[PDB]
């Protein structure tokens, strides 16, 4: 019966484990644990790709169940397009970019 | 693949040298042991 | 700096680099050993004057080429360099454990060299069967040293295998399924699984051999109710997966090279290729007694092992055809790596087909412990595994170093090597059909012509080795730095430049779900 | 502008092939290597007993 | 941080090609020589 | 999959898009030369006009070189294509690679 | 025995070995068929400037390249397994002989009737007589009657050896604590040679096997004379 | 599966502790007592110098080379018989 | 056109048969007169001279298809050098025969071989195909 | 006993450029130097033994 | 002038493949067949012929007189 | 019976290549039979077939080792 | 600077001291077996403990104190540990195979029966049965520990864990005593050989397993574990269950069936 004495993560988790824990509480994903969800990927509704620098590598699985991923660097600026399927991607500095 | 011209070009003469030295580092010590084998068999 | 970086590394690239240096050095040792074998056999008569020493040289040739050259280069070398880069992982799952896998190898190797220096060496064959390997026919420390060398090489590959499987499973972008990984990554994962299961069984068998030799156990000694055949089962239960472990990552690299120089975006039949390597891994656990067809097993067991072994041709056939299918319609670039690959495809097939001959326990009665076996396995190893190692090395060398090789020299190197390994091993078919035993330091005069020719061919491959060292010096000496690499959209490992920075994917890649 | 293989291809091809044939023919036939070829149609059998 | 870039991500220097050649030679040549000398050791041992 | 005629018409349509941008032009040629065929003159004609709308003379020439390359050892294919494009070539002022001396090494 | 520049198998001296010879021809035929087919296709893929570099559908072609090899494997395995069982098959032998491997020589025992046994050592090269074979001759041959089914029992008194005679189609490992059986039947009289086929140490290369196949009547007198 | 019981209501630690003290430890107490009531030595077997037993192909690396590590003089004969 | 090693993350120029229209122009900076040529390109292409057309092509692309697909004489060097080094290996073999191998066994003496041949024929080695089958026992000679 | 985890979290997170195996202070450094001395002294001794065993001494 | 007729323009590689793959089989089989009848049937015939007239006692007697046996002089 | 012995016949209890147990079993049976008789004033010759069979199949050193062991009271098979 | 959740490990000397310590131990064993000296071995064992101590200390620092074990890292550690146990299963398999091979086909030198002539097996209903109940009992108390930990109950976790440790120790003493009393030894043919090598490796794993539990008990005393994050505890518990199961198989095969 009764008796605690075991600390919880809320009380004792620290460093990155603590950051991931707090960020998930506010439904945020700054350490890229989850797959992001595609938009329609048109010029008007591009996939927004957060980054803390001015470029990030994108992998495009053009069609569900392709075995081949298309890799290319996405730079800050106008949306760029997967050279295979043309879906649009745009780098958003920040969210991350602290 | 494309490449920059050599920063430190290795001229044909320099190749001859690197090649000759490479071959001798392999050949001489083995050749020396093989040459003296019959010496080693029964001393 | 130097010590922190190179002795205390937690970086997958540096450690892959250390594997490559180690395996290159071991390869020279194993090459010298292979030349001492051919010198002994190159004319009738006795050259060394001591068949214990010829036995030691043959046994050490095998351990060296397998545990210290092939595995460290393919799994430790290319595996650590390319796996994290192919799935966008910032390093291996266990970066400090990774470093101990590497550091186990120099001392393991030292123990192997020690064994051939104390007493009269371990003249046992790489199979180290008792009673020959036991404490009467091989009294003293040499065989114990060999056993401990195998222990440490086993602990190394087991921890490495756990690291690879963990990394490949857990450290991919969350959107990427296993059916989106490149074939090289698959080939490593599969290999790591075969390592994980097979090496503990070897470690068990050779521990029993150790206790027979020093603790008065009688696992293998009929005077105690023990049975030398039990050793062979344990050994080969590891040994057959071991041979698949030696070729799988080779398969992996072949698929990457042939695709690349064909200018294709992916191999033909990706899912057939994954299925083939899986099927090969599975069947590789249930065929081992085809190394035991003359020990006196019952006929039904031999019928079963013959039948199960043949079946392996089917999935392997699917890979060979799928590589041809990849070439089909290609924009073929005749790079030197492409040349190694093409040579690989044809010479591996020939080595594979002589294995199908050996698979018949019927015919194996007559071919077992002959040079036909030796021809079979140097085809798939020295023109399968080695060719894949050379093709991957010339293909990825600019990515590891940031420098280019001289292509023309590299083609000269392939040409000489192609002639030397065929001249060496081709006539050994005749030797084994006509009845020449393996592990002989001299032979009946009838067998002289093929042996003389085989030994001349081994000197030609020596010249190719010497050249290769000069070719690598030339690259470093001239410093042509890489500018641009084609097809980076389907070859992620090149996308961080050459050489890539010490930390890559500090920010991981972005891949949408959809 | 003409490259290394342009200036020197023929010379390399011709001397390499020639040097290679000469030295192998010399090696195979003049230094006493014993090939032990088939005695069939070459050797006259002699009584042994 | 550590040095990065060509000639920097290896535990040996390629700053001088002649010194590089001497080192390569020692490194590959010691591996190649070793078995010939182990064979000699065994012969001389008895 | 889809018929010949349907394939040809898709590609013609693709290149006739009035506001085609340079990216789309490249993407279309680069994709098309992946197939086991030499494209129909009416596809090439549409691609040439796209070049003209994008003010890109050099790409029109490059397209012609590619047609000849894809024919590989079928030496008859290229002169036939040029014959059928002759009106467009004359109209737009497009020189062939041979006329420019670009077929020579 | 092998002869200089031989490419294939030694001529069969037993019906089992003849059977292996034809089975090997069937198989190598197939080996030639496959490797030439692969070599031709490799050439075909590399000898055209035509390209097709977009995706190709795998899922019809893989059938052919899975069924065809499975049929071919069945064509090798049917005859291979026929011979295996035949190698094992019900013999009723007329004589049993035992051979025991040692480091480094063989001893033979014929104990059906009288306790006969003897050791069989290689003739050193310096003691060969003109016309004798370097590394193959023994001082005491295994004398056996031709045209009879003989049971051979093989074991060892020390490490592993393996008793082999290629021209009879025989190889059976010799294992201490164990009796392995093989059946031997020669269609012809004469001398047939083999060599220890499991590495057994320093003199592995130098412990040959010579059988002397003669008419029963000679075998009987030879046995009496060897007691 | 199944044994003779229930439990899936009030959970966790309490059920596992119930099992630890209600079943697990009492089984240990019972097997202990059962060991106690079957202890008291067996006569040492008669010595026969069987060649498949008392193997010595190399001396042990301790003591006089002839005693196994947990040698019990009462029940473990040497190759030449019981000691003293 | 000076490609830099740190441009690796930027789209790049390739010549490949199979990727005829690469991601960037061969030349990206224009001089005064090249800017004026690009202005001309905007007018009718009938007005450009041959020189002008060629120059436009050379600003867009580095090599033409003909240039990129040209064959070379590299094969001569590679086959010739391979041969040279193979010939070189024969010198090692000569060295080995001379300074390393001692005499071969006396069973290779011509006299020994003639007698051993005879013995092999008397025991009818490989009488079916291999050896003795090629001896004509009646005429006492190798079958012609 | 007392929960002292927060203090160690603070100690081991202190930004002093030290690697984790030395962050605990003088004691880490000693244990580290003792381990390294034993391993290198040991290896040297095992080399000496190997060289020694590589010859017969009767 | 005279206009050129429209040649085949589609599926050129597949056409080359359909033709040669029949040759590939022809040559494969050819090589197999050659082995079958230049070696394999030749071997059946050599063995059949060798033992058709073979007398093991006659063979022994010859070997006996040439002095090869230890057990039979 | 069978003063006709040429060699041990096929024995379907030991149908495989490993014939170790065939030697061993016939050795036991012989000696069991010899001790079954001799004890009860009987004639050993009913055992003879077991003896001929083991003598055909067993290596001399196995036989001789096992006899030495019976003589010393260390033979491990039950007779 | 990272925006992944993985751990970049500070450069470390422990892999190299570990590797060296492997060389000293095997060198040592060889020197011991052949040249009668234990000095190298002692040295190797010493540097091996120090390496283990420091390396796993550092793991505790990286995790409990620095917070690097995010859920992605923790998930890798679960895989690693499972895979490690699998490799330990295949290791024991080889000794089970040795046992089944010897006992299903006993050779003539054995008297051609199992157990061999002259071997007097232990009664499986006696101490081996007690040992069985003892390891099974500790599988129950360690499950009690786990649930006390998950429900945040410090006291009862420490008490279930103490009990599990005590039973581990008891098994180890019962087994030592049985060893001393056994009338057959490791040198009694393949019977003593398969018995002592298979159960001796197992006993060594009971020792390693008890040690790991002791480590968890002290970490628990010091409040390292949270009610949701205590992987060293879960790993020690899988490993404890593994040791338990391998004993069951020992008991059914060697003590019971093989008696
Ligand atoms: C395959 C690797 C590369 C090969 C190149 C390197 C080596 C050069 C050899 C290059 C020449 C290769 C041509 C085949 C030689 C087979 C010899 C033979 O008659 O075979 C017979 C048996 C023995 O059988 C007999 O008992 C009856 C023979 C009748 C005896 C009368 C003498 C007639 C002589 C005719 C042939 C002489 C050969 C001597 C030749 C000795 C020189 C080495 O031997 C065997 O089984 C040998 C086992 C080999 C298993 C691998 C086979 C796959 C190779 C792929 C070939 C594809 C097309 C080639 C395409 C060729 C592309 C270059
Ligand atoms: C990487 C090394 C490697 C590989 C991949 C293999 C692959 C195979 N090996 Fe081999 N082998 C060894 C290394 C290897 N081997 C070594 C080292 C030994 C000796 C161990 C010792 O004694 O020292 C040995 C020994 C060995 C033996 C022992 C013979 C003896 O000792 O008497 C046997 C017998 O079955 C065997 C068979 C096979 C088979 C069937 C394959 C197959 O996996 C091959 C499959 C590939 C193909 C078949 C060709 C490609 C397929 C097609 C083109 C499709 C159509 C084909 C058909 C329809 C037939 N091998
Ligand atoms: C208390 C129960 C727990 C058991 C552990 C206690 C002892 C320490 C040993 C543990 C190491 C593991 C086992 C090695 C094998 C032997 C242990 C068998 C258990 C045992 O201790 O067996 C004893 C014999 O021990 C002997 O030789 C002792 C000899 C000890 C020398 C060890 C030899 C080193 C073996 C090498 C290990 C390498 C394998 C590693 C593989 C690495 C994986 C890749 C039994 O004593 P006995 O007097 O013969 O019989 C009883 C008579 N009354
Ligand atoms: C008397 C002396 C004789 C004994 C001889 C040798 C002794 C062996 C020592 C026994 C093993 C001790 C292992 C202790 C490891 C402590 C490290 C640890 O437990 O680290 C944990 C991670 O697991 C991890 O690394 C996983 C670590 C797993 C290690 C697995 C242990 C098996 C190793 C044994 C080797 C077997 C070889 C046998 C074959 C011969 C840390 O994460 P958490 O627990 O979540 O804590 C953090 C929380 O605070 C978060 O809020
Ligand atoms: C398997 C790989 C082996 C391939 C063969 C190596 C090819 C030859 C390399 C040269 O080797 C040298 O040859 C000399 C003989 O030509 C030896 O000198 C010996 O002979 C000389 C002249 O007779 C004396 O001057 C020397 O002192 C004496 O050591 C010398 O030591 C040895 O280095
Ligand atoms: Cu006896 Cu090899
Ligand atoms: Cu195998
Ligand atoms: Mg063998
Ligand atoms: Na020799
Ligand atoms: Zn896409």
């Amino acid at each position: 019966a009764s008796g605690g004495g075991v600390p919880t993560d809320e009380e004792q988790a620290t460093g990155l484990e603590r950051e991931v824990m707090l960020a998930a509480r506010k439904g945020q994903d700054p350490y890229n644990i989850l797959a992001p969800k595609a938009t329609s990927g048109t010029k008007e509704d591009p996939n927004l790709v957060p980054s803390i620098t001015n470029k990030r590598i994108v992998g495009c699985i053009c069609e569900e169940d392709n075995s081949t991923v298309i890799w290319f660097w996405l730079h800050k600026g106008e949306a760029q397009r997967c050279p295979s399927c043309g879906t649009h991607y745009k780098l958003v500095p920040h969210q991350l970019a602290h | 693949i494309t490449a920059k011209p050599a920063k430190t070009p290795t001229s044909p003469k320099e190749q001859a040298i690197g090649l000759s030295v490479t071959f001798l580092s392999f050949l001489l010590p083995a050749g020396w042991v093989l040459y003296h084998l019959d010496n080693y068999k029964k001393s | 700096m130097f010590i922190n970086r190179w002795l205390f590394s937690t970086n997958h690239k540096d450690i892959g680099t250390l594997y490559l240096l180690f395996g290159a050095w071991a390869g020279m040792v194993g090459t010298a050993l292979s030349l001492l074998i051919r010198a002994e056999l190159g004319q009738p008569g006795t050259l060394l004057g001591d068949d214990q020493i010829y036995n030691v040289v043959v046994t050490a040739h095998a351990f060296v080429m397998i545990f210290f050259m092939v595995m460290p280069i393919m799994i430790g070398g290319f595996g650590n360099w390319l796996v994290p880069l192919m799935i966008g992982a910032p390093d291996m799952a266990f970066p400090r454990m990774n470093n101990m896998s590497f550091w186990l190898l120099p001392p393991s190797f030292l123990l192997l060299l020690a064994s051939s220096m104390v007493e009269a060496g371990a003249g046992t064959g790489w199979t180290v069967y008792p009673p020959l390997a036991g404490n009467l026919a091989h009294a003293g420390a040499s065989v114990d040293l060999t056993i401990f060398s195998l222990h440490l090489a086993g602990v190394s590959s087991i921890l490495g295998a756990i690291n690879f499987i963990t990394t490949i499973i857990n450290m991919k972008p969350p959107a990427m399924s296993q059916y989106q990984t490149p074939l090289f990554v698959w080939s490593v994962m599969i290999t790591a699984v075969l390592l994980l299961l097979s090496l503990p069984v070897l470690a068990a068998g050779i521990t029993m051999l150790l206790t027979d030799r020093n603790l008065n156990t009688t696992f293998f000694d009929p005077a105690g109710g023990g049975d030398p055949i039990l050793y062979q089962h344990l050994f080969w239960f590891f040994g057959h997966p071991e041979v698949y472990i030696l070729i799988l990552p080779g398969f992996g690299m072949i698929s990457h090279i042939v695709t690349y120089y064909s200018g294709k975006k992916e191999p033909f039949g990706y899912m057939g290729m994954v299925w083939a390597m899986m099927s090969i891994g599975f069947l590789g656990f249930i065929v081992w007694a085809h190394h035991m067809f003359t020990v006196g097993m019952d006929v039904d067991t031999r019928a079963y092992f013959t039948s199960a072994t043949m079946i392996i041709a089917i999935p392997t056939g699917v890979k060979v055809f799928s590589w041809l299918a990849t070439l089909h319609g290609g924009n073929i670039k005749w790079s030197p790596a492409m040349m190694w690959a093409l040579g690989f495809i044809f010479l591996f097939t020939v080595g594979g087909l002589t294995g199908i001959v050996l698979a018949n326990s019927s015919l194996d009665i007559v071919l077992h412990d002959t040079y036909y076996v030796v021809a079979h396995f140097h085809y798939v190893l020295s023109m399968g595994a080695v060719f894949a190692i050379m093709g991957g090395f010339v293909h990825w060398f600019p990515l590891f170093s940031g420098y280019t090789l001289n292509d023309t020299w590299a083609k000269i190197h392939f040409a000489i090597m192609f002639v030397g390994v065929n001249m060496t091993f081709f006539p050994q078919h005749f030797l084994g059909l006509s009845g020449m035993p393996r592990r002989y330091s001299d032979y009946p005069d009838a067998y002289t012509m093929w042996n003389t020719i085989s030994s001349m061919g081994s000197f030609i491959s020596l010249t190719a080795v010497m050249l290769m060292v000069f070719i690598i010096w030339e690259a470093f000496a001239s410093k042509r730095e890489v500018l641009t690499v084609d097809l980076t959209t389907t070859n992620l490992e090149w996308l961080n430049g050459c050489p890539p920075p010490y930390h890559t994917f500090e920010e991981p890649t972005y891949v949408n779900l959809k | 502008a003409p490259d290394f293989h342009d200036k020197y291809g023929n010379a390399v091809l011709a001397s390499g092939a020639t040097f290679c044939v000469a030295v192998w023919v010399y090696m195979a036939t003049q230094i006493g290597i014993e090939w032990n070829p088939s005695p069939v149609g070459r050797v006259t059998p002699k009584e042994w007993r | 941080h550590y040095e990065e870039g060509p000639g920097k991500n290896i535990p040996f220097s390629v700053e001088n090609k002649w010194r590089l050649l001497a080192m390569m030679t020692l490194f590959f040549g010691s591996g190649f020589a070793a078995p010939f000398f182990i064979v000699r050791h065994q012969l001389l041992k008895k | 999959h889809e018929t010949d005629e349907e394939f040809d018409a898709r590609w013609v349509t693709y290149f006739n898009k009035p506001d085609i941008d340079a990216w789309e032009l490249r993407k279309g040629m680069n994709t098309l030369v992946g197939y086991d065929l030499v494209p129909e003159p009416k596809i090439i004609d549409a691609a040439l006009r796209a070049c003209r709308r994008l003010n890109d003379f050099a790409s029109a020439v490059r397209i012609l070189e590619v047609v000849k390359d894809k024919a590989g050892p079928h030496k008859e294919i290229y002169p036939y294509v040029i014959q059928e494009l002759r009106p467009t070539l004359n109209e737009l002022g497009i020189s062939t690679p041979e006329e420019l001396g670009l077929d020579k090494v | 025995m092998a002869y200089p520049m031989q490419l294939g198998f030694q001529d069969a001296t037993s019906p089992i070995m003849e059977e292996l010879l034809h089975f090997h021809d069937h198989t190598l035929m197939i080996v030639f068929l496959i490797s030439s087919l692969v070599l031709y296709i490799i050439s075909l893929m590399l000898t055209t400037k035509l390209t097709h570099t977009s995706t190709m559908d795998a899922q019809e072609v893989e059938t052919i390249w899975t069924i065809l090899p499975a049929i071919i494997l069945i064509l090798i395995a049917l005859p291979s397994l026929r011979i295996l069982y035949m190698m094992d098959e019900i013999n009723n032998p007329s004589l049993t002989v035992k051979t025991m491997g040692h480091q480094w020589y063989w001893s033979y025992e014929y104990t059906d009737y009288e306790d006969l046994s003897f050791d069989s050592y290689m003739i050193p090269t310096s003691e060969l007589k003109p016309g004798e074979l370097r590394l193959l001759e023994v001082d005491n041959r295994v004398v056996l009657p031709m045209e009879m089914t003989i049971r051979m029992l093989v074991s060892s008194e020390d490490v592993l050896h393996s008793w082999a005679v290629p021209s009879l189609g025989l190889k059976t490992d010799a294992i201490p604590g164990r009796l392995n059986q093989t059946t031997l039947m020669s269609s012809r009289p004469g001398l047939y040679y083999g060599q220890c086929s499991e590495i057994c140490g320093s003199n592995h290369s130098f412990m040959p096997i010579v059988l002397e196949l003669v008419p029963l009547k000679y075998f009987e007198k030879w046995s009496a004379s060897m007691l | 599966a199944s044994a003779a019981k229930g439990d899936h209501g009030g959970t966790g630690a309490r059920t596992w502790r119930f099992l630890t003290f209600g079943l697990a430890l009492p089984s240990v107490a019972l097997c202990t007592l059962n060991s106690w009531l079957h202890s008291g030595h067996r006569e040492r077997p008669a010595f026969i110098p069987y060649h498949h037993l008392r193997i010595r192909t190399k001396p042990f690396s301790w003591g006089d080379g002839n005693h196994t590590f947990f040698h019990n003089p009462r029940v473990n004969p040497l190759p030449t018989g019981y000691e003293k | 056109s000076v490609v830099k090693s740190e441009d690796y993350a930027l789209p790049s120029y390739v010549d490949r048969r199979d990727y005829p229209l690469p991601d960037v122009a061969h030349v990206k900076n224009l001089s005064a007169s090249q800017k004026a040529l690009k202005e001309k390109e905007k007018a009718s292409w009938s007005s450009l001279s041959i020189d002008e057309k060629v120059e436009l092509y050379r600003l867009k692309f580095k090599e033409s298809f003909a240039e990129m697909n040209r064959s070379t004489n590299e094969w001569k060097t590679v086959v010739g050098a391979a041969m040279f080094f193979i010939g070189f290996t024969a010198l090692l073999l000569i060295w080995e025969k001379h300074y390393v191998y001692g005499p071969i066994p006396h069973t290779f003496e011509e006299e020994w071989v003639a007698k051993q041949t005879k013995r092999m024929l008397d025991m009818k080695v490989a009488p079916i195909q291999g050896f003795s089958a090629k001896w004509d026992y009646d005429k006492n000679e190798w079958k012609k | 006993f007392e929960n002292r985890v927060a203090e160690k979290q603070k100690l081991f997170q202190e930004d002093n450029g030290l690697p984790v195996h030395l962050k605990g202070g003088a004691t880490d450094n000693i244990l580290y130097r003792v381990t390294m001395t034993l391993c290198l002294g040991g290896t040297l001794y095992s080399l000496y033994c190997l060289g020694w065993a590589s010859f017969p001494h009767k | 002038s005279t206009a050129l007729a429209k040649p085949q323009m589609r599926g050129l590689l597949a056409r080359r493949l359909r033709f040669h793959i029949v040759g590939a089989f022809m040559v494969s089989l050819g090589f197999a067949t050659f082995y079958k009848f230049a070696v394999a049937e030749k071997r059946k015939k050599a063995y059949a012929d060798f033992y058709r007239n073979y007398d093991s006692m006659k063979d022994f007697e010859e070997m006996r007189k040439a002095g090869i046996f230890q057990s039979a002089k | 019976k069978i003063k006709n012995y040429q060699t041990a016949p096929f024995d379907s209890r030991f149908p495989n290549q490993n014939q170790t147990r065939n030697c061993w079993q016939n050795y036991l049976d012989f000696h069991r039979c010899e001790k079954a008789m001799t004890a009860k004033g009987g004639d050993v010759s009913v055992c003879e077939w077991y003896r001929r069979v083991y003598k055909s199949l067993c290596p001399i050193s196995w036989v001789s080792t096992w006899d030495d062991r019976r003589a010393e009271g260390t033979f491990p098979g039950k007779i | 600077h990272q925006t992944h959740a993985y751990h970049m490990v500070n450069p470390s000397p422990w892999p190299l001291t570990g590797a060296l310590s492997a060389l000293l131990m095997t060198s040592g064993l060889t020197m011991w077996f052949h040249f009668n000296s234990m000095t190298l071995l002692m040295i190797g064992l010493t540097t091996n403990m120090l390496t283990m101590y420091q390396w796993w200390r550092d793991v505790i620092r990286e995790s409990t104190f620095q917070g690097h074990h995010t859920p992605a890292v923790q998930k890798g550690l679960r895989y690693g540990m499972i895979l490690f146990i699998i490799s330990e299963v295949l290791f024991f398999t080889g000794f089970f195979w040795a046992f089944y091979h010897s006992s299903l086909a006993p050779t003539p030198e054995l008297g051609g029966c199992w157990p061999p002539t002259g071997i007097h097996p232990l009664n499986p209903l006696e101490v081996p049965l007690l040992n069985t109940s003892v390891l099974l009992a500790s599988g129950v108390s360690i499950t009690w520990a786990h649930h006390s930990l998950m429900e945040g109950d410090r006291k009862h976790m420490l008490q279930a864990l103490f009990i599990t440790i005590t039973l581990g120790v008891y098994f180890t003493l019962l087994q030592a005593s049985e060893y001393y009393e056994a009338p057959f030894t490791i040198s009694d043919g393949v019977y003593g050989s398969t018995f002592f090598v298979a159960t001796g490796f197992h006993g060594l794993h009971v020792i390693i397993g008890s040690t790991f539990l002791i480590v968890c008990f002290f970490r628990q005393l010091k409040f390292h574990f949270t009610s949701n994050h205590h992987f060293g505890f879960e790993a020690a518990a899988w490993y404890w269950h593994f040791v338990d199961v391998v004993w069951l198989f020992l008991y059914v095969s060697i003590y019971w069936w093989g008696s």
